[PDB]
């Protein structure tokens, strides 16, 4: 039989003592037939009045079916039951699977009901079938197997299935079995007749421990729709997403559209949501209607075209290399694809995470590489070889002078415009005979020049940036700027090429036009 | 054998820490190691009823082609009861000429672990792409990297170490976690031999690399540029650096130096220094020639270590308990950035152990995800300091090196 897992209640806690709700002679009749079928099956056993714990039971019928079902409400038992090691809380991504010639899904029936429950814990599973006559019975029972709806069932079940399946796995290294809750996906490369026979041997093996599964005639056939994917033994994709042809778009419509579109990016390359996301600005209600912009519908129209052509992902070939490739799609947007054979994508993606208010493409490209690397270790257990549109020299120049430690794995330059470059470089030492601007919102130069300008609604820090803006504006192609603003120095010295701040974007516009610029900080008073 | 009972601090529960993802290479390594530890009965497979977890990793041994299982027991150590006296740090170890660090980790495996504590040591070998559930185990013996292991093993160790200790009291012996720091003044040749002997003198009883020279460790002082001519720009960087430093050493005046700065002069204008500005600079320079007076190590406080990426393969670091009151400052020079950083962390950690007998809490200039990904590629120590991730201010880097 399957070995028992020891269970306990959270410390300093007693079993549930809750009142069974008043039933109905009708429902009492049903529960009594159900519990009787069950006690003959060993699943449950009548108990003495020795036991003081109680859990409410009730009866429902099958959804769109005329037949009685027994439900047991375990909220209280559950609040008091100890925590278990998480059930499978992380799932496989299709791109990390290996192709199989045939895949079969075996649905396990009465899974839980076939597994024993800790002998000393059974008492807490007590429930009561009420009598129809006043001083007549009031049938008491406890569970002997794992109850549906109880906290520890999924975990105990998974754990046990794993022990039952182990022997079969050793004798059958050819077969690959994946356990997902109630299902068993079983794949192999055997000739189809050999496969069918193995599946039968698995069914036999599982029957020895009382586990029932569906016969060849009643087994689901690929493709399998799983977790938003559509799986074939030889390829995968997201289950078809269809774009509406509405003329009126609600704020809510757009968020659903963006969500779906986002999901599609994992295999559909070229998907864009920037303009559809812009429709959300300042919206006042989930039911407000927003008209599309010339831009939002070009984008929508473009996405609608990409999605028409169904594209599938290919499965992983462990004997081959993983290559990851990256392209700048637009300002702050990057797309990548990971493949083993050219244009035969295992998976695609987009990166737009801005980590901070100001950045440059080098920094951002580097964070893109990190994300992909982490994703890769998780799906395939190894880092891919990257192809990036940046030359080592640009990379090295930035890395070498940035204050944070950084690293980019094995990479090959790929000439795919647009190429990433640094748009400007700050001088490392002061420029000889270039005017010197002393800023504090206004400046004074060594040549007697000056401007004390006016700003309203300006914050302390934003007044500092403005001053620098002024100096850059009224100066020539070579400047020396002296500021006491460690904040400004920080922003600019990171050499951003894009910013959330408009003012920063202007300063940036000026830094790109200059020949040589040198920034220096000096203490306050 | 007889198990000494161990317990968590009052009211605490066991750890539930997530396992950072591992590459196929490290997983296989761990599956190999753990399979034989299980045959030997050091670890056992557990069931779903144990909800605890500690991250595990595989590092390479130094100049050995074998892997070492590394267990991140940081969370559990913080929660293990404090222990209960013949271990307080020998201040003589820092002045020794030669010091050898030995890994006495396997000794711990011969002593069983309190049956009730065991569940807290749970860990998991993850699988790739979550295709399989992940193997779960817990220790039956004292694990390497747990603060309880050296404590519980204290007695059995003093005993096997009293002979060498009196048959060779020219040697200092300190144990911290899995290591034994053996110190001496002998010639580096006399040393390696005496070290080998201890090796067999431990092999005698069943026990089975790193060579330091603490006598040659020194402080990295704050420095001032010395130069032929001084431009307006030089003086400016000078006053800025001096001003910062004045908060540590108040005797620093900048009055005359600031005076040469009046006017809105061109940044490149050379400025011959007066007689007063010259003497002022002289005194400042004199002041900074040594560590500020007064600072002392408080064993009841945390040791904090900060690192800065200078450039060209150079890093600066300071160790303090209170800001500006540095216990030590230093420099580290060389690869890639991450590798350099890990080696600087391990080096700074060993130092702290050797000087104060404790590991520092680091403030690292790197993003978490990058660090979490690569540190184990280059890690070699058998311990793991605590660390946090920070954004270095461009001004501080300047003020160092
Ligand atoms: C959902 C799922 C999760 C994990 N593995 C698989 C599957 N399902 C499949 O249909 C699948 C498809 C292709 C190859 N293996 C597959 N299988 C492997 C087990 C044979
Ligand atoms: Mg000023």
């Amino acid at each position: 039989p399957i070995e028992t897992v020891p269970v306990k209640l959270k410390p300093g806690m007693d079993g549930p003592k809750v009142k069974q709700w008043p039933l109905t002679e009708e429902k009492i009749k049903a529960l009594v037939e159900i519990c009787t079928e069950m006690e003959k099956e060993g699943k449950i056993s009548k108990i003495g009045p020795e036991n003081p714990y109680n859990t409410p039971v009730f009866a429902i019928k099958k959804k769109d079916s005329t037949k009685w079902r027994k439900l047991v409400d375990f909220r209280e038992l559950n609040k008091r039951t100890q925590d278990f090691w998480e059930v499978q809380l992380g799932i496989p991504h299709p791109a990390g699977l290996k192709k199989k010639k045939s895949v079969t899904v075996l649905d396990v029936g009465d899974a839980y009901f076939s597994v024993p429950l800790d002998e000393d814990f059974r008492k807490y599973t007590a429930f009561t079938i009420p009598s129809i006559n006043n001083e007549t019975p009031g049938i008491r029972y406890q569970y002997n197997v794992l109850p549906q709806g109880w906290k520890g069932s999924p975990a105990i079940f998974q754990s046990s299935m794993t022990k039952i399946l182990e022997p079969f796995r050793k004798q059958n290294p050819d077969i690959v079995i994946y356990q997902y809750m109630d299902d068993l996906y079983v794949g192999s490369d055997l000739e189809i007749g050999q496969h069918r026979t193995k599946i039968e041997e698995l069914r036999q093996h599982l029957l020895r421990w009382g586990l029932t599964t569906p016969d060849k005639k009643h087994q689901k056939e690929p493709p399998f729709l799983w977790m938003g994917y559509e799986l074939h033994p030889d390829k995968w994709t997201v289950q078809p997403i269809v774009l509406p042809e509405k003329d009126s778009w609600t704020v809510n419509d757009i968020q659903k559209l963006v969500g779906k579109l986002n999901w599609a990016s994992q295999i559909y390359p070229g998907i864009k949501v920037r303009q559809l996301c812009k429709l959300l600005r300042g919206t006042k209600a989930l039911t407000e209607v927003i008209p599309l912009t010339e831009e939002a519908e070009l984008e929508l129209a473009e996405n609608r075209e990409i999605l028409k052509e169904p594209v599938h992902g290919v499965y992983y070939d462990p004997s081959k290399d993983l290559i990851a490739e990256i392209q700048k799609q637009g300002q702050g947007q990057w797309t990548y694809q990971i493949y083993q054979e050219p244009f035969k994508n295992l998976k695609t993606g987009k990166y737009a995470r801005m980590r901070g208010a100001h950045t440059n493409d080098v920094k951002q490209l580097t964070e893109a590489v990190q994300k992909i690397t982490t994703e890769s270790i998780v799906i395939w257990g190894k880092t891919p070889k990257f192809k990036l549109p940046i030359q080592k020299e640009t990379w090295e120049t930035w890395w070498t002078e940035y204050w944070q430690a950084t690293w980019i794995p094995e990479w090959e330059f790929v000439n795919t415009p647009p190429l990433v470059k640094l748009w400007y470089q700050l001088e490392k030492e002061p420029i000889v005979g270039a005017e010197t601007f002393y800023v504090d919102a206004g400046y004074v130069t060594n040549r007697g020049r000056q401007k004390v300008v006016t700003l309203t609604d300006t914050t302390n820090q934003k007044t500092e940036l403005q001053a620098i803006y002024l100096a850059l504006q009224d100066s020539g192609l070579e400047v020396n700027i002296v500021t006491d603003s460690q904040y400004a120095l920080g922003i600019i010295q990171a050499q951003p090429d894009q910013s959330e701040s408009e003012l920063v974007n202007q300063i940036i516009e000026q830094l790109i036009k200059k020949e040589k610029v040198y920034l220096a900080w000096v203490p306050a008073h | 054998i007889e198990t000494v009972p161990v317990k968590l601090k009052p009211g605490m529960d066991g750890p539930k820490v997530k396992q950072w993802p591992l590459t196929e290479e490290k997983i296989k390594a761990l599956v190999e190691i753990c399979t034989e530890m299980e045959k030997e009965g050091k670890i056992s497979k557990i069931g779903p009823e144990n909800p605890y977890n500690t991250p595990v990793f595989a590092i390479k041994k130094k100049d050995s082609t074998k892997w070492r299982k590394l267990v991140d027991f940081r969370e559990l150590n913080k929660r293990t009861q404090d222990f209960w006296l013949g271990i307080p740090h020998p201040a003589g170890l820092k002045k020794k000429k030669s010091v050898t660090v030995l890994d006495v980790g396997d000794a711990y495996f011969s002593v069983p672990l309190d049956e009730d504590f065991r569940k807290y040591t749970a860990f998991t070998i993850p699988s790739i792409n979550n295709e399989t559930p992940g193997i779960r185990y817990q220790y039956n013996v004292l694990p390497q990297g747990w603060k309880g292991s050296p404590a519980i093993f204290q007695s059995s160790m003093t005993k096997i170490l009293e002979p060498f200790r009196k048959q060779n009291p020219d040697i200092v012996i300190y144990q911290y976690m899995d290591d034994l720091y053996v110190g001496s003044d002998l010639e580096i040749g006399q040393h390696r031999t005496k070290i080998e002997e201890l090796r067999q003198h431990l092999l005698r009883w069943g026990l089975t690399g790193y060579e330091l020279h603490p006598d040659k460790w020194t402080v990295q002082p704050i420095v001032l540029p010395e130069k032929d001519s001084w431009t307006v720009n030089d003086i400016q960087k000078l006053v800025g650096k001096l001003n910062w430093a004045s908060q540590i050493y108040p005797g620093i005046k900048v009055r005359q130096l600031c005076k040469l700065l009046r006017g809105t002069k061109a940044l490149t204008e050379v400025i011959p220094l007066t007689e007063e500005a010259e003497l002022e600079l002289a005194e400042n320079r004199e002041i900074l020639k040594e560590p500020v007076h007064g600072v002392y190590y408080d064993p009841s406080k945390d040791l904090i270590a900060e690192i800065q990426k200078q450039g060209q393969g150079q890093w600066t670091y300071q160790i303090y308990q209170e800001p500006f009151k540095n216990l030590k400052t230093g420099k580290y020079a060389r690869t890639n950035d991450v590798k350099q950083l890990t080696e600087a962390v391990q080096k700074i950690t060993t130092e702290s152990i050797v000087i104060w007998g404790k590991t520092p809490k680091f403030k690292l200039p790197i993003q978490k995800e990058t660090w979490e990904t690569w540190w184990t590629e280059y890690w070699q120590a058998t311990w793991i300091p605590e660390w946090e991730f920070v954004n270095t201010p461009p001004l501080v880097k300047l003020w160092y090196q």
